[PDB]
């Protein structure tokens, strides 16, 4: 069996079956390469491979490198959609409750829609700008958490 | 009941709703063996015990644990036996176990304090008649003790042995190297606070060490800590409250400059802990430490009469040690040319 | 007999009723021995053994240990079902008091399991990821673990970068008595971990025959279990990368390790050439003496000072010292990271790369410009006394029992360390003299192999007997200088500038 091109009806077991940026070319294709390679081979190679997908890749440049342009094109690269996930610098907004939470918050439901439907197919994509901003005290601590969380957490990807 | 009595309030302290404040005591060496013996003893009820261990021992082995601690250091002893299923446990849980949480000489003592010259003992039986002063001492409640030694003397190890010694009820080691990238102040501040700990056992030992390293001071200038200098130097006066009492020892390389600060003037008493000028007390030295053959032993002794050797233990184990790396025909002959150029 | 579901009837008497994991193995070993023991022996040893069962244990260790998968794999085989419980790092979220309560909550239901049923045998292990950075939260956290009555037949583990950090209460036995500290994975464990991550690609036919599982733990003992498997990760983007050996080569242009992060070739970069066989002995002698502090267990403190003048290779012969000695723990000390930092902060700084190695076996800690630590400047004379204090104090102070450790440091004046009386300090002073004569100055030219042979017969034509005094670094810089000049007059150009180095 198979899903229709437009059906949401979520199968499981094995009873089924270049622009625009300027520059920053090879550069380009080893970052798409840890990441997309990994995910892109379908599907026994990465068992054969026998290595679990990387979850985040970091770029640091000099301001007005256009470091959010490159972001903008792999979130549409990667994914039919992502859906593309967009944080703002402060991340911390609200002493009342609720940064430390929301953080979480915002972690959570790509990890919950995996758990629901953990193997195959859903990445999700949460992207972070202003990084220094976001990592203070605890609200940094949480973050770190998700990522080596003692439970799964892996096809969620996030890049800085 | 609360760990921490700063954490509380004030208000309710003062006598009325809060009249009386208890601290709870540090654990009785008779108590200690209370804690023990009831979880030793509802095993000694139990036919299964560790005929090895000992309440009385493990009493005298413990000081400062709080009870609980007693029964964790049981506990740790007990899963270790059941390890060995699947001394003794209790030995290993002593071992490992703590994570205790609370006056090591054996980082101190590196070396045992080997009987290289008539000048180890009569240093020694000099620190055992220093303690026989302070026993009593009604007259004079605080002693003040120093030993002045070329560097690499040892003096310090020495220090440490006599503190062991004198196994007073508390004894803490002062180190430089806590004191190391410390603000001025804050040298100080830690200084302070062992002096303050020093005042709780009725008769008592502290240790200062290296004060010329102590108290930052440095050849050129001369250039040195005031505030640490003021601390060292009103300590000395400073008296402990009534009743209880202690001596202070310090190790201080340089002779002449402490005199000049008026540091000497402070001390009771000064010693001195030369290094060895004889190459037969340098045999007997090596002899006890056991390094090199006994062939060698007897080529160094042939060598050494008719020459004068002017070095330090502590020197002269890293010297016999360097010797012994190289290969066996040259180590005597490595050794007495080292020796040479230490002269 | 047996009573019904926790009933009141008092009954006595008889007539009642390891893969997979990389390293750490006895540490493993000891961990199971202190939990499980309460647990394990079925039932009446307990009660022989008369311990209430232990509340709870603490692991901590650097980062990338891999400590998460350890608490999570113990967790499912301990119980048939604990199972599992996780908390979130914030663990309080929602600053109203009532949710902070409902934070404690969820270990409150744990203890209450227990309440209903309290004998045997239902447990409940609940683990709290990030426990550092837990006020009332932590006193209340404390209360539920022990007293007021009871609260045993549980247990907790709690996993944190740094020890420090946690609180002191929580550590004495009782709530948590047992405390357990990951070192980085062991060269042998690498392996199992290598062999392990690899094993799964190996038990496919595909692999590579080139890359060596035991290769790679000698080239690596630094990294830890999640940046081992981490970095196996990293072999496999590049075959993956090759269809839309290779991998070690790969490997090199990405470890990140953050703890070989000091490159050596950053310190030997002109490399070593011999002007003289004096120059070998020396280094080899060096080496003696770091085979010293491999062999020696008396004097396991090493403290070797080596002088030449600036531009005299004093800092890449340290450098060779620390390559050829193959010890665990390597590092070398610059001004250079130093820079602009306050003279307390230089002592920070050194307390922190002085403070590692202690841990360490056999180590040896490389620090440059020894004066520039001091920062003694002629006119003055002035010199930072926090600094030499630091400096003397750290070189006799002694690792913890079982440690050796093994300084190096360069000062290309002797009057400085004399002037400090910091030189007595040193066990001892190695010589490093600069180039004197012509016919050595004429072979360390042979070794660089600049100049043509025939120009270079004419230097040795103009300098062969004749005394001359240039520090090797000095003497690449001048070759350099005289290489720019035309074919014709390069050889003029050299002995220009040597005249004016003489």
């Amino acid at each position: 069996f198979e899903k229709a091109e437009n059906s949401s009806l979520n199968l499981i077991g094995k009873a089924k079956t270049k622009m625009g940026i300027g520059g920053l070319d090879k550069e380009f294709s080893d970052i798409f390469r840890r990441a997309f390679a990994s995910r892109v081979f379908p599907p026994e190679i990465v068992e054969q491979m026998g290595c679990k997908h990387v979850k985040g890749i970091l770029l640091y440049g000099p301001p007005g490198c256009g470091k959010t342009l490159l972001a903008r094109q792999i979130g549409k690269m990667l994914n039919a959609r992502e859906p593309k996930v967009v944080n703002g610098p402060e991340i911390l907004n609200k002493y009342v409750g609720e940064s430390e939470a929301n953080i979480r918050k915002l972690f959570a439901d790509a990890e919950e829609e995996q758990r629901r439907l953990g193997a195959n197919s859903g990445l999700h994509i949460i992207i972070f700008d202003e990084i220094d901003a976001i990592c203070h005290d605890t609200v940094v601590n949480q973050l770190l958490s998700k990522i080596d969380g003692v439970e799964q957490l892996n096809n969620i990807l996030v890049i800085g | 009941m609360t760990n921490r009595p700063d954490l509380i309030d004030e208000a309710l302290l003062r006598p009325g709703r809060l009249e009386v404040k208890m601290e709870i005591g540090l654990p009785d060496e008779k108590g200690r063996l209370q804690i023990l013996h009831i979880h030793t003893a509802r095993m000694r009820g139990h036919q299964l015990l560790s005929a090895d261990v000992d309440i009385k021992e493990l009493a005298v082995e413990t000081k400062n644990f709080s009870g609980a601690e007693l029964e964790g250091l049981v506990r740790a002893a007990q899963s270790t036996a059941m390890n060995r299923h699947i001394d003794f446990l209790a030995s290993l849980e002593n071992d490992i176990k703590p994570a205790f949480g609370t006056e090591d000489y054996a980082s101190y003592i590196m070396n045992g304090i080997i009987k290289w010259g008539d000048p180890v003992t009569r240093v020694l039986d000099d620190g055992e008649l220093l303690v026989q002063q302070t026993k009593n001492s009604d007259r004079t409640p605080l002693v003040s003790v120093l030993l002045e030694g070329p560097p690499h003397s040892g003096k310090t190890a020495l220090a440490a042995k006599i503190a062991e010694e004198s196994n007073f009820p508390f004894i803490k080691i002062c180190s430089p190297d806590k004191m190391i990238g410390f603000s001025e102040t804050a040298k100080c501040q830690a200084m302070k606070k062992i002096f303050d700990d020093a005042y709780k056992s009725q008769l008592s030992c502290v240790v200062v060490d290296d004060i010329e390293r102590l108290l930052d001071y440095v050849p050129i200038g001369p250039r040195f800590s005031n505030l640490v200098l003021q601390a060292l130097l009103v300590l000395l006066k400073k008296a402990p409250p009534q009743g209880r009492k202690l001596l202070i020892i310090g190790t201080t390389s340089r002779k002449d400059v402490l005199q000049e600060m008026e540091m000497l003037n402070a001390f009771s008493t000064t010693i001195h802990v030369p290094n060895i000028a004889t190459g037969e007390q340098l045999l007997e030295a090596l002899e006890l430490l056991g390094n090199f053959k006994d062939k060698e032993r007897t080529t160094i002794a042939q060598q050494v009469k008719g020459k004068k050797v002017w070095i330090g233990i502590k020197k002269l184990l890293m010297l016999i040690e360097m010797s012994l790396q190289m290969d066996p025909e040259y180590r005597v002959r490595k050794f007495l040319a080292l020796l040479r150029e230490e002269g | 007999f047996e009573k019904a579901e926790n009933s009141s009837l008092n009954l006595i008497g008889k007539a009642k009723t390891k893969m997979g994991i990389g390293g750490l193995d006895k540490e493993f070993s000891d961990i199971f021995r202190r939990a499980f023991a309460s647990r394990v022996f079925p039932p009446e040893i307990v009660e022989q053994m008369g311990c209430k069962h232990v509340k709870g244990i603490l692991l901590y260790g650097p980062p990338g240990c891999g400590k998460t998968l350890l608490a999570r794999q113990i967790g499912k085989m301990l119980n048939a079902r604990e199972p599992k419980v996780v908390n979130g790092p914030e663990i309080l979220n929602k600053y109203v008091g009532e949710s902070e309560a409902n934070i404690r909550k969820l270990f409150a239901d744990a203890e209450e399991e227990q309440r209903r049923l309290g004998a045997n045998s239902g447990l409940h292990i609940i683990i709290f990821d990030e426990i550092d950075a837990i006020d009332t939260v932590v006193n209340q956290l404390l209360s539920k673990i022990d007293g007021v009555e009871q609260l045993n037949n549980i247990l907790v583990i709690g996993m944190t970068n740094r020890p420090d950090l946690i609180d002191e209460a929580l550590l004495r036995p009782g709530r948590l008595e047992v405390k357990m500290e990951i070192g980085l994975p062991d060269e042998k464990g690498r392996l199992q971990i290598l062999h392990i991550h690899t094993a799964r690609m190996r038990g496919h036919q595909l692999l590579s025959a080139d890359v060596d599982i035991k290769e790679l733990a000698v080239e690596t003992k630094n990294f830890s279990g999640a940046e081992l498997e981490g970095l196996v990760r990293a072999a496999q983007s590049t075959a993956m990368n090759r269809h839309i050996f290779l991998a070690s080569l790969e490997n090199d242009i990405k470890p990140a390790f953050g703890t070989n992060q000091e490159d050596y070739a950053s310190y030997i970069m002109n490399g070593i050439i011999k002007w003289g066989d004096p120059v070998t002995r020396v280094l080899d002698d060096g080496e003696l003496l770091v085979q010293q502090t491999k062999n020696s267990d008396r004097t396991p403190l090493v403290s070797v000072l080596l002088e030449g003048p600036p531009h005299s290779g004093k800092t890449a012969l340290a450098a060779k010292i620390a390559e050829e000695s193959n010890f665990p723990f390597i590092k070398i000390c610059s001004p250079d990271k130093m820079i602009g930092f306050s003279e307390t902060a230089k002592c920070q700084a050194m307390k922190k790369i002085f403070d590692d190695a202690y841990k360490s076996q056999l180590s040896c800690v490389v620090v440059d410009d020894i004066e520039r630590l001091l920062d003694y400047v002629p006119i003055g004379p002035r010199f930072s006394n926090l600094v030499l204090q630091a400096l003397l104090v750290l070189l006799k102070k002694a690792p913890p029992q079982g440690r050796k450790l093994l300084i190096i440091g360069t000062t290309s004046r002797k009057d400085v360390l004399q002037e400090m009386e910091m030189l007595n300090a040193f066990s001892t002073t190695i010589h490093v003299p600069n180039i004197a004569t012509g016919e050595q100055l004429l072979e360390a030219l042979e070794l660089l192999g600049n100049f043509k042979d025939k120009e270079r017969t004419t230097i040795a034509q103009q300098v062969k007997g004749k005394k001359v005094w240039i520090g090797i670094k000095k003497l690449l810089m001048l070759i350099e200088m005289s290489l720019q000049m035309d074919p014709e007059y390069r050889v003029r150009k050299f002995l220009a500038l040597l005249r004016e180095e003489g």
